[PDB]
């Protein structure tokens, strides 16, 4: 099984 | 300590069970808007074969903070929802949910189910493309959506995903800016991976009617607060440099930052209207790099922190904005000895330093001296190495001063099973909060802190504190223990409702269950003006005139008293008055061409990326720290 409560606007780190 | 009596009565009636489907399925949770109480739960059963043959999605909807749910699977007809895309929730209280359905073989484009009334009514919409990514909302307008196709085409909708039109064909990366602007990179001849380095950056101010090629020879791009960043390849070379634009890519300027090879990467650690923290990976896959803080233009960069822990390919870093106090940031660094330590900055990366040893602690096996050591914080790296760390550090802006985190007390991060530590002053001082690892949550802007034990056994107890983690009341919330999976409160930490999720012990089957508890009767009275107290932030030496000056000002807060037991409220606002300090030389960072021997900025005879910045312009040698608000005093 799986349980997830993800964030709507998760501040993922932008790579360049 | 131990003040409260008859609390069990006040919580018993406010505990609210809700059983869902059995563990043959998988749960996915999503909130919809502030002050709504609207949670969506998507149960999903999948047995994936060579082709799609069996699968069932059920959709539930609460509107009372997860105490009770109504089955709303009928509202999506009888359709299987692809979890990969998730529940695309719109910003603000727009109430805009969008699910992505699976479609049959040979269909020309996919299908979506979309509500805009907090999931009360959905409507089916067949798309002209198969989406690759989740559909990004525009922040300025919740009716405006962009999405990328499986053929790399960028599609846009004006009427909340009703009608879509392909604005451009060969698109790699795309994202919204301010005022409904769409920045995106596109390839020419070969794919995104092949053309990586020879891409070109495009802009459209009017939803793809008009275009402008704002850059060329692009590796990638990023948006950071007020700045637009672009990594650009050096021609006749495999190296690249970061270029910056404050005016949506009309005019660019190369950053005073070193060029990097293809093994290396840049990272936007954090960014606001004032400045950016920029990571630069050290060459030769060493597993660390260097933090650079920018000036207010995003162009001149001071070296902030050396040997910053950031894993290869990105993904893992312990860099943490302590949101409960201004200017505070915690992160991890590699030593010369290859041991990881935790550094804290209180002045937005001016000076870094070790965290203070907590009062109620012994120094562990990593420590040289048994009495004298420091605190070290477990975060994303610790979690990646499979240490017994159920949560990264927690802080809330409205819960001023509060930083809760797992850690070890010694000379380095320890592999041993961590306790939970708390600071009430944004990380100057620390205290052992709870013994052994727990999951934690802040409710009502600090009014209640909640904790569940991380256990291999099933559990039936929740620990709560009304005095910011000094004293702990323990509450048995069920007669049938559960294997705990996670917590869910409303985002913003203004609610008094916590939802304890988990699954049952094995009887005929195991099943998903949520016990939701309201603390409204525990904090029966609202807080009057007498309940709050005056607190100077960043206080080191109380007798000193410049005490608490960080970025040229102090902040005196009205904090809630620990002994006081009351609701701050949903309407609650963080009351603070700033005291503007006099400028010293510390309030100015050195502009380009200047440095400090020792502290006064003085020119330098120029090597490396400094020389490159000079060659490829006018200054007295000082510039004001971005976000520094001192007046009077010293001034060059
Ligand atoms: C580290 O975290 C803190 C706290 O999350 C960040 O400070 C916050 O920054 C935001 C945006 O830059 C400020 O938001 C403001 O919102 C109101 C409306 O609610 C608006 O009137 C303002 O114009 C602004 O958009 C917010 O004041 C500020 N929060 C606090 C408590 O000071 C900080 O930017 C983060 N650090 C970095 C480097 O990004
Ligand atoms: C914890 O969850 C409960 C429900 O389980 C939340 O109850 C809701 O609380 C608000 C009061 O702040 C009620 O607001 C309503 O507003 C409208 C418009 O002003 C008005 O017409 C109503 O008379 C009412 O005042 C809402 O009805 C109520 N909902 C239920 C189902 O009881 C509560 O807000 C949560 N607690 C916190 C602190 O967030
Ligand atoms: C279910 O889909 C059918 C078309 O296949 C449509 O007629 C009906 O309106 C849909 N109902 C809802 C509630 O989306
Ligand atoms: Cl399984
Ligand atoms: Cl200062």
């Amino acid at each position: 099984p799986r349980w997830d409560a993800p964030l709507r606007d998760p501040a993922l780190r932008q790579l360049l | 300590c131990g003040r409260v009596r008859d609390f069990v009565a006040k919580l018993a009636n406010n505990t609210h069970q809700h059983v869902f489907d059995d563990l043959r399925g998988s749960v996915s949770l999503s909130w919809v808007g502030d002050s709504t109480g609207v949670i969506l739960v998507l149960t999903t059963f999948h047995v994936p074969l060579v082709i799609m043959t069996f699968g069932q999605s059920k959709l539930y909807r609460s509107e009372d903070y997860g105490k009770n749910f109504k089955d709303i699977t009928d509202l999506i007809n009888n359709t299987f929802i692809r979890t990969e895309f998730g529940m695309a929730i719109g910003p603000e209280n727009s109430g805009k949910v969008v699910l992505t359905a699976e479609v049959s073989g040979g269909s020309r484009g996919g299908r979506i189910f979309r509500s805009s009334d907090f999931a009360k009514n959905f409507v089916q919409t067949d798309l002209p493309f198969h989406p690759l990514t989740q559909m990004m909302y525009s922040p300025q307008n919740s009716d405006y959506l962009l999405a990328l196709s499986t053929e790399n085409g960028l599609w846009v909708s004006k009427n909340f995903g009703g009608k879509w039109e392909e604005i451009h064909k060969a698109v790699c990366l795309a994202k919204w800016g301010s005022d409904n602007t769409i920045f995106f990179t596109t390839y020419a001849n070969g794919s995104c991976k092949a053309d990586l380095g020879a891409l070109e950056l495009w802009r459209t101010s009017d939803l793809g009617k008009s275009f402008k090629t704002i850059g060329v020879k692009i590796y990638s791009f990023g948006l950071g607060g007020r700045f637009l960043f672009a990594s650009v390849m050096a021609d006749k070379d495999t190296t690249r440099r970061i270029h910056v634009s404050t005016d949506q890519g009309d005019t660019w300027s190369m950053a005073q930052l070193p060029s990097v090879g293809q093994e290396q990467f840049y990272s936007i650690l954090a960014a606001n209207d004032d400045m950016v923290f920029m990571h630069v990976d050290e060459p030769g896959d060493t597993g660390f790099g260097t933090i650079f803080t920018s000036d207010d233009r995003g162009i001149v960069y001071s070296k902030s922190l050396d040997r910053h822990l950031y894993t290869t390919t990105g993904g893992e870093t312990d860099f943490t904005n302590v949101t409960s106090l201004r200017g505070v940031y915690i992160t991890s660094v590699l030593s010369e000895d290859n041991s990881i330590q935790t550094m804290i900055t209180f002045d937005q990366g001016g000076r870094w330093t070790h965290l203070r040893k907590p009062e109620n602690s012994e120094c562990d096996a990593t420590a040289k001296n048994k009495n004298e050591c420091s605190l070290h914080i477990h975060a994303s790296y610790s979690i990646s190495q499979k240490l017994n760390v159920p949560m990264a550090p927690l802080s809330e802006p409205n819960a001023v001063g509060i930083v809760i985190a797992h850690g070890s007390v010694g000379d380095a991060i320890s592999v041993m099973v961590p306790d939970v530590y708390i600071s009430d002053d944004g990380g100057y001082s620390w205290t052992k909060m709870l013994e052994g690892p727990h999951y934690y949550t802040i409710l009502d802007s600090g009014g209640i802190i909640v904790a569940i034990e991380h256990s291999s056994r099933p559990i039936n107890v929740i620990k709560f504190s009304t005095d910011e983690g000094q004293c702990w009341q323990t509450y048995t919330f069920t007669r049938d223990p559960i294997y705990f999976t996670g917590l869910a409160s409303e985002p913003g930490a203004r609610s008094m409702n916590i939802s304890i999720w988990g699954f049952t012990e094995s009887f005929l089957t195991s099943q998903w269950v949520s016990y939701t508890i309201d603390f409204k009767d525990i904090l029966e009275r609202n807080c009057e003006e007498k309940d709050y107290t005056i607190w100077l932030a960043h206080s080191t030496d109380p007798e000193d005139y410049e005490d608490g000056c960080i970025l040229g000002y102090k902040e005196q807060f009205l904090r809630l008293r620990k002994s006081s037991v009351c609701q701050n409220g949903r309407d609650y606002v963080v009351t603070k008055q700033p005291s503007i300090c006099l400028c010293s030389l510390e309030d100015f960072l050195c502009d380009f061409g200047y440095y400090r021997p020792e502290s006064k900025c003085v020119e330098q005879p120029l090597k490396g990326h400094d020389l490159e910045f000079c060659l490829y312009l006018t200054t007295n040698g000082y510039r004001k720290i971005p976000g520094d608000k001192c007046q009077g005093g010293v001034n060059p």
